[PDB]
């Protein structure tokens, strides 16, 4: 219902009708499933693949094991991801970074993630392209979310090291006031 | 008439075959009026039948309102 | 008295008097009266052109979008009427399916554009009235038909088409 | 005409019109018969048999004696059952139980609508089903109904019993506010 | 003068004045006059669409719904316009029999919904005029159409359909 | 034009709009014709013919000498007839008696309207039918309708023994307030 | 029934000759009842591959 849904999200009334009309045009609210998403993204990154990312997100969206949620618990993320709290964000990202579901990130389970970004960045890399670098990319993560210096990192074990690297904490509140 | 020709018999003046051409070709021309009505009568009842079985086919394939429906039937109740 | 869907609610609740007397039960069940309100024109603004409706007429499919109280998203409270931005020419058959039972068919709509209005409404298309529903099935069918490796399987993709290349 | 009926009967104007709507949108006003009450009613009894009762109030309704009567004589009872006087109210019914028409029930008579009731029960009684038993419903009303004791019953009869049984002086005027 | 069904009765009454003269006769009869009052458009207001009419055309047919005074059901005196939740593209048709004279059939609508419209507005499906009467037939026949113990009988009923058990 | 013949005619704008209307809506202003005529009069005329009187005034509502005139010219007898001055209706019915169009009407010339007229009456006379009567009733005109007692009259000859009869002027006022 | 008529055999009685004439007409009726609906059909999946080919030939455009 509208009203119960103004109520937890931070959009306004508005805001809310503007975007169920965007929505429901293009999905008449059966609800999306992988094969809206892998599509819907991709007509965003053309020269590139958008598939293999999209399949991270399109867990992460759904909060219950479905294979397509709904439109409450769609906006109810957008409004967690744009105009939340950075203690939340963050913890939405990591819920997405953390694939097994469990709470335990590994290095090589978020490079599978690095490995589906630099997939969606093109063909051919505008600089050199290299296929270890995705190998220090991945490890010069652990360099500051690793407190423990294991290899190993957990929901506090990744923001204890993430909520002073400012740059990001301005590249966390970028569209919260574009609309 | 109706175009068999067994040969038997046949004309052999320069009258009887003019007469034999045109009979030949009248022939041809009046039973050539049922089979267009016959032929397409059977397709129509053919085809009717077959959208009629579909038909039965298809057939066999298939509160603030609960509170005053049911409190009648609760009223019925009074009989024991 | 109630209307739309209940609308014949109060002639049964005239025949139950016809129980009282023998009924010797002690006592009915009292009735289940709550808040009372009267019906309203609904002003539907499907594209422009107004339709109008009694509310208790839209309510009678409540797992449809106009039925349910999911068509409060398309409410513009600057003026009190739902305003979709669809087409208005096919809101009428789904409309006149709320105001009847059965839903209809025009001999012209292009059945892509039909099918998805019905989509987005809420309606399914498998409750088309029996009257007009087979020519539905014949443009169904049409649309639908008008919609319709190095070298050891090339010589395969080749052969099964002369005119891929020359050699074959 | 809307306005000689409504000087006649208890409703309102809006209330009229709320119902010939109604009524004219199921039957577009030939005028009922009982192949239309047999079904109206019907819809309301699932799990149970409601045209050999629906069989005595068609002919209850129908003042006059053809085989559909109108739909102002419909009004006309409605508003009587619903918002009449009790004293017409058991008139009322009082003709509805006299099956032939005279103005006399017998205990098999009356036996006939209970048989009726009964059989809109259901196909199988919630408790112990008993055939001889709306034997005694019937006559469980004589011993009020009949101030002369002799299983004879007529309108004057009939009354003189039934105003003090408070049971149904209270469930004579249920709906008489619903709307 | 008066409009609508009396509109050449003035042509009449004018044409009389040719007797007066050789009208021997003592007196004539003093005229029907009563109470006068103009034509008025009425707002007939069906689902949303407004169709207007004079009055003195839609009283041209009196044993109908909206000829009669029984149109008064549908009166929203909050507005002063007739509200009928019907269908408002065979209102058309209905209305335009009452202008002219002749009922119309449309090409394109599902039969049924022609003939209840028919049905709830008091018109008869005799009426039609004849330049469009027969293709109403066809649509009505094809439509018909499309609409269309123990032991002892029980090998009477598995006989005639062998496909009912496995005996058969 | 509406104003041309607004001031010409006695009727008031709105009832020559509502005339126009019900002219043009059965001919659609070509122009009636008498075939228009013997069939619009005759609607009022059951039990009776009325073609061959309707060929009289069909005559005189048709000032030029076409074979169908106009509805200026429709409308401007009209307001004669009805609201005219008595001494113009009389003109004009008289032009309607004249039937050789030259400004003597014949006992035997008039005798073809009376004929007309009682032809119009019906197929058998209500009291006994004479046909020798219309021989009288003709006749019994000139009685008041001659002042010179010869047998030929004159548009003042007509006149001046039809101003007195005052049943005729009242009978000459009847529709001129009906509307 | 075929109306060949090859005339080796003839009835020559005169109810042979009444049954061979009902028997002609019998098969011309006969027969008569696929070849419209087997050439119908020809024809229909003749132009249904007709507008494939130009159907998708107007997509090798686009």
């Amino acid at each position: 219902g509208l009203e119960q849904l103004e109520a937890q999200t931070n959009f306004t009334k508005r805001e809310l009708q503007v975007l169920y009309r965007g929505f429901k045009n293009e999905c008449p609210s059966g609800v999306v499933n992988e094969d809206t998403f892998k599509q819907i993204y991709a007509q965003f990154f053309p020269h590139g693949d958008a598939s293999t990312y999209a399949h991270y997100l399109f867990n992460a969206f759904d909060t219950t094991q479905t294979g397509s949620v709904k439109f409450e618990d769609f906006v109810t993320a957008l409004s967690i991801l744009l105009r939340g709290t950075v203690h939340e964000k963050l913890r939405w990202t990591f819920n997405l970074y953390d694939i097994n579901k469990d709470g335990y990130i590994n290095k090589e389970e978020m490079m599978d993630i690095v490995k589906a970004i630099y997939d969606m960045m093109g063909k051919y890399t505008y600089p050199v392209l290299k296929e270890d670098t995705p190998r220090q990319h991945v490890d010069v993560f652990f360099q500051k979310m690793d407190k423990n210096k294991d290899g190993i990192v957990t929901l506090d074990e990744f923001l204890e090291s993430c909520q002073e690297d400012d740059n990001i904490m301005r590249s966390l509140q970028l569209f919260q006031n574009v609309m | 008439m109706t175009t068999l020709g067994y040969g038997d018999m046949v004309p052999k003046t320069i009258a009887g075959k003019i007469f034999g051409s045109i009979c030949s070709l009248s022939g041809v021309l009046v039973i050539a009026l049922p089979v267009p009505v016959i032929v397409s009568n059977f397709s129509r009842i053919y085809h009717q039948n077959q959208r009629a079985d579909k038909r039965r086919a298809q057939k066999k394939a298939r509160s603030l309102i609960e509170s005053q429906h049911h409190h009648l039937l609760h009223c019925l109740e009074k009989t024991t | 008295m109630a209307a739309g869907v209940a609308a014949w609610l109060p002639f049964a609740r005239a025949a139950a008097i016809g129980w009282m007397p023998v009924a010797n039960c002690p006592m009915p069940l009292a009735p289940a009266d709550k808040n009372k309100r009267q019906d309203e024109l609904i002003v539907l603004n499907v594209s422009g052109r107004r339709f109008q409706t009694w509310r208790t007429t839209l309510e009678r499919y409540p797992d449809t979008l106009l039925g349910s109280t999911e068509k409060e998203f398309f409410f513009n409270e600057d003026t009190k009427e739902y305003f979709f931005d669809r087409d208005p020419e096919v809101f009428r058959c789904v409309l006149n399916f709320y105001r009847t039972g059965k839903l209809h068919y025009p001999r012209y709509e292009c059945i892509s554009a039909y099918d998805d209005e019905l989509a987005f409404y809420g309606i399914l298309p498998e409750i088309i009235g029996d009257c007009c529903y087979e020519e539905y099935k014949d443009r169904k069918r049409e649309n639908a038909e008008r919609l319709m490796l190095s070298f050891r399987q090339t010589m395969w993709r080749a052969f099964e088409n002369p005119h891929t290349s020359t050699l074959a």
